[PDB]
């Protein structure tokens, strides 16, 4: 069966890591251990075709900024995450996309823009601005919740469809 | 068995139930509990658990304030003695002296072990986590008064000890089996710091002095910079400055390697530069500097450099193999790296990034409390996972390298500044443009460029010499 | 990799802590700070194999003599230390060996007899006398200095070889 290598990218300090964790973690209990083998591997059924997800999430390593090229080059598809209560992370999305395009040497890499709600602070990025940014890049936009797991399957499954339809 | 004081006058005498403590499934391992029960187990009368003490003092600040911890162990320390028993009453009523067998047993088997273990918590607190006291003078005053007013000669030795330790820490030499190797020089001779550069210093001595530099930076990172995922928060410059110094040095080196390559426009000279950097990588492997290995690999995999097909075509076959092995260390989520690290003989310099991701994901992936029977227990198995990681870190910080520092080469590398006054985005674009100027996209023809280096480009090799 | 639980025992002041810190950190501690119970870890390569050493440094002061059974139960091998300028500490060694044998209910417990402070001239226990004792226990005798690092690796690594061949 096919293995997709997805890479999550985006600003640190705003709950990016919730995405992969909520995806993988036995989302009906919580005893999570990132240490163990294949707590980043996940067999799933997307549109009836079984496939294996390989998620690289290097959250915490954001200051190793010269390592991004190496990490990005490993992936077939990209999840670009910002926090909806952090405008800076939204504005950084552009540089992440230009960097991805450059290490893949391509102008259409499969990617998804993901707006992540990581707490109960006030939204400062409206859906509309995000849709518009996503439309200008020609990529899907998806919002997720770091508490309720809402939108997390949609985000990854959408990215796989984006890869399959490339 | 043995009788405890009343739970009304000594809170740490409450019986264990699933409403205050939960064990995992040869001493027990605690999965969750109340602060009271955690502190009781931290200082249990039956057994000591030194790995539990390290775990608690590393991670407690996420569920309990320092002032409140001190109040709780001061409370645990003042154990009420039992009243005289019937056999003691009857002896006294005949003017005899009591045996006091149960009071003597309670002192020897409960009070004395619980009080030493409380003192041991204090000792570890002051000796390995003194920053609680640096950031709070009142907390230190209370600790000194608590320790300074402990009466009883069974405790006397450790009380005098901890007093002296606290006083030293307030104002605040290595032995090797072998002698360190001779410092190696190439084209730049000792003292001629203006000539120092990637090709003029000896590649062996570059790897050595960078290894010493990075080992010092690695050894300086304390667990206070990690717990609470604080290196990722807004105040990370306050809370994590030794961690951030290390990461930024690693980033500088990587960018310095990238810059050395793409600013060498002549293809023959660039192949010499790339080849020398791979020779430095080889000595990193030798010295177990995995941080240096990944600096070099990150430079080779960067955008400006990875695309230089003409340069890598002319690299000696044996060095494609060295670079390809080093790159495989990072594949499959660092599978082979983790294996290599857990098999070498230290000293080494680990790669810090893996630990960072594991600590952060552990803190975001696990609830800070567990709800059981309408009670909120502290989830302690989450804190043990984090302290497991910080304990691995600290283990690789003990062993020093047997290498001589060369001050001038150290100063040169400390002061490296590839970006200069430019921002990261400008400098990153500069490197990539240089890459397109010196090896254009297909099908544009490959230009020629004049040499910039006057001195010989022949590598002196990475096998050490040894005069008498 | 295999993990080994070593325990360092002996009278107070003989150098148990100084030996362990010398082994672990290549550093000699000049202050005399009475131990209650300290723990250390060391990854090391012995006879071509990689192992994790879990070293427990114990209290030698008589005040803590009722708290030994708990650590003697867990330890896999014991480093029995005395100081060569201290006859009383050598006489106390008999008592540690006896207590270990009892607690572990075995006559074949891996241990090594260590005679510390061999960097000093003023010696009051003779090698012959210590060696005679070691042979009657059927264990090796090694003289060490925590100050000059003499014999330190030899003692800990010898003990590890014995746990291996148990
Ligand atoms: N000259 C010399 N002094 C030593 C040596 N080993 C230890 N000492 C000194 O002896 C004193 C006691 O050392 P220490 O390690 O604290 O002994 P200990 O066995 O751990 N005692 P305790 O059981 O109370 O923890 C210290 O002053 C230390 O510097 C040695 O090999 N040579
Ligand atoms: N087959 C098309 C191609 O370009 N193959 C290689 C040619 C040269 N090259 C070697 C290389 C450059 N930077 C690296 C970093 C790590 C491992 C290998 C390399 C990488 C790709
Ligand atoms: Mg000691």
């Amino acid at each position: 069966m096919t293995e997709y290598k997805l890479v999550v990218v985006g600003a640190g300090g705003v709950g990016k890591s919730a995405l992969t964790i909520q995806l993988i973690q036995n989302h009906f209990v919580d005893e999570y251990d990132p240490t163990i083998e294949d707590s980043y591997r996940k067999q799933v059924v997307i549109d009836g075709e079984t496939c294996l997800l390989d998620i690289l999430d290097t959250a915490g390593q954001e200051e190793y900024s010269a390592m991004r090229d190496q990490y990005m080059r490993t992936g077939e598809g990209f999840l670009c995450v910002f926090a909806i209560n952090n405008t800076k992370s939204f504005e950084d999305i552009h540089q992440y996309r230009e960097q991805i395009k450059r290490v893949k040497d391509s102008d259409d890499v499969p990617m998804v823009l993901v707006g992540n709600k990581c707490d109960l602070a006030a939204r400062t990025v409206e859906s509309r601005q995000a849709q518009d940014l996503a439309r200008s890049y020609g990529i899907p936009y998806i919002e997720t919740s770091a508490k309720t797991r809402q939108g997390v399957e949609d985000a990854f499954y959408t990215l796989v469809r984006e890869i399959r339809q490339h | 068995q043995m009788r405890l004081p009343s739970a009304d006058v000594y809170r740490f005498a409450e019986p264990d139930s699933e409403e205050n403590i939960i064990f995992e499934e040869g001493i027990p391992i605690i999965k969750a509990g109340t602060v009271i029960k955690l502190i009781e187990r931290l200082t249990y009368h039956m057994y000591a658990d030194p790995n539990f003490v390290r775990t608690f003092l590393t991670t407690y600040r996420s569920f309990c304030k320092p002032q409140e911890l001190l109040s709780l162990i001061i409370e645990r320390f003042e154990i009420p003695e039992p009243e005289p028993t019937e056999a003691d009453r009857i002896a006294i009523e005949n003017g005899d002296q009591p045996l006091s067998a149960e009071l003597k047993r309670f002192r020897k088997e409960y009070i004395q072990p619980v009080q030493l273990r409380v003192l041991n918590v204090c000792r570890h607190w002051v000796e390995h986590h003194f920053y609680d006291f640096e950031r709070d003078a009142y907390l230190l005053q209370r600790m000194e008064e608590f320790i300074g007013t402990v009466r009883g000669k069974a405790m006397k030795k450790w009380v005098e000890s901890i007093t002296k330790i606290i006083q030293r820490k307030k104002i605040a030499n290595i032995t090797f089996q072998s002698s360190p190797p001779t410092v190696e020089w190439h084209i730049s001779r000792p003292g001629h710091i203006e000539t120092f550069d990637l090709l003029t210093l000896h590649p062996i001595e570059i790897a050595r002095q960078l290894t010493l530099l990075e080992s010092d930076l690695y050894r300086a990172v304390q667990p206070s910079e990690l717990v609470g995922s604080v290196w990722t928060k807004e105040d990370k410059e306050i809370n994590s400055p030794n961690l951030l110094k290390m990461i930024r040095h690693t980033t500088n080196l990587t960018l310095w390697f990238e810059k050395c390559i793409v600013e060498t426009e002549n293809l023959e000279e660039r192949v010499a530069v790339v080849s020398r950097i791979i020779e430095i990588l080889q000595v990193f492997q030798e010295l177990n500097n995995f941080n240096g290995v990944l600096e070099v690999v990150s430079a080779m995999n960067s955008s400006p450099v990875y695309r230089l097909d003409h340069t890598f075509e002319q690299i000696p076959s044996r060095q494609k193999k060295i670079l390809e092995e080093a790159h495989e260390l990072s594949e499959d989520h660092y599978k082979k790296y983790l294996a290599k690290l857990r098999s070498i003989n230290p000293p080494c310099v680990p790669f810090f990034g893996i630990y960072l991701t594991n600590i952060l994901k552990t803190e975001e992936g696990n609830p800070e409390v567990l709800k059981r029977h309408g009670k909120e227990l502290i989830n302690f198995s989450k804190r043990r996972k984090v302290a497991e990681i910080t304990g691995e870190i600290q283990q690789y910080q003990n062993q020093p390298y047997c290498l001589r520092v060369e001050s001038d080469i150290k100063r040169f590398f400390e002061n490296l500044n590839p970006m200069g006054n430019s921002m990261e985005k400008e400098f990153t674009d500069y490197l990539f443009n240089k890459s397109l100027e010196i090896e254009p996209r297909n099908p544009k023809p490959l230009p020629r460029f004049p040499k910039k280096y006057s001195y010989p480009l022949k590598s002196p090799g990475v096998r050490p010499s040894n005069p008498r």
